[PDB]
RNA sequence: UUUGGCAUAGUUCC
DNA sequence: AAGAACAGAAACAACGGGCGGAACTATGCCGGACGT
DNA sequence: ACGTCCGCCCGTTGTTTCTGTTCTT
């Protein structure tokens, strides 16, 4: 995301990687949220 | 590879949805007594939780 | 070929189905086993009904 | 004299 | 004798957290494809 | 010979609804 606010995005590359960041830090902190994308790493095994 | 995953584990299903996959089936077969060993062969099973 | 398929012991494509006693014995193996049971990676496993 | 973890199954005792 | 805007209280619907205590064995698994 | 990409209970909060007050005509 620093790269991209450097050297210039479409005005949408943006906002799909600070909601992207936003998912990665929101499951984080807690990985239940009701609705969510309830990220992995590998052999589908959530996350702790 | 699926066969032999499915059997091993237990997890009926393919191993990328070993969620939903219902565990339980596929038992390593008891070996204690010969009693023991017939009444495993013959065994059924109720999924309720 | 498209792939290898467990087989049950003491089933029609097993190698010990229709064998008498004497042969069992001759290849290591129980004549009191009753079978029906998979081997896999050594293990022997059973499935629950 | 050095330290694996996740899951599933079975069993013992109230 | 009539009409409007605002406000206090309530019925129903959707959402979320909660669900026993110890202990002992065993077995499978921890990512996949590619060639410059 | 390495390195890149991909099953039941019940406390909250919302939504919606139904009347009361006061001002004006």
């Amino acid at each position: 995301l620093r790269r991209n606010e450097q050297n210039g995005a479409a005005a949408h590359v943006i906002a799909e990687d600070v909601k992207l960041l936003q998912f990665h830090v929101a499951t984080m902190v807690d990985n239940e949220l009701p609705g969510l994308p309830r990220a992995m790493q590998k052999s589908g095994r959530p996350l702790k | 590879d699926g066969l032999k995953y499915s059997l091993a584990t237990g997890n009926w299903g393919d191993q990328k949805k070993a969620h939903q996959a219902r565990a339980g089936v596929s038992q390593v077969l008891n070996r204690l007594t010969f009693a023991s060993t017939l009444s495993h062969l013959r065994r059924l099973n109720s999924p309720i939780g | 070929f498209i792939g290898k398929i467990p087989i049950m012991l003491r089933s029609t494509y097993c190698l010990l189905n229709g064998l008498t006693d004497r042969d069992l014995c001759e290849l290591n193996e129980c004549p009191l086993d009753p079978g029906g049971y998979f081997i896999i990676n050594g293990s022997e496993k059973v499935l629950i009904a």
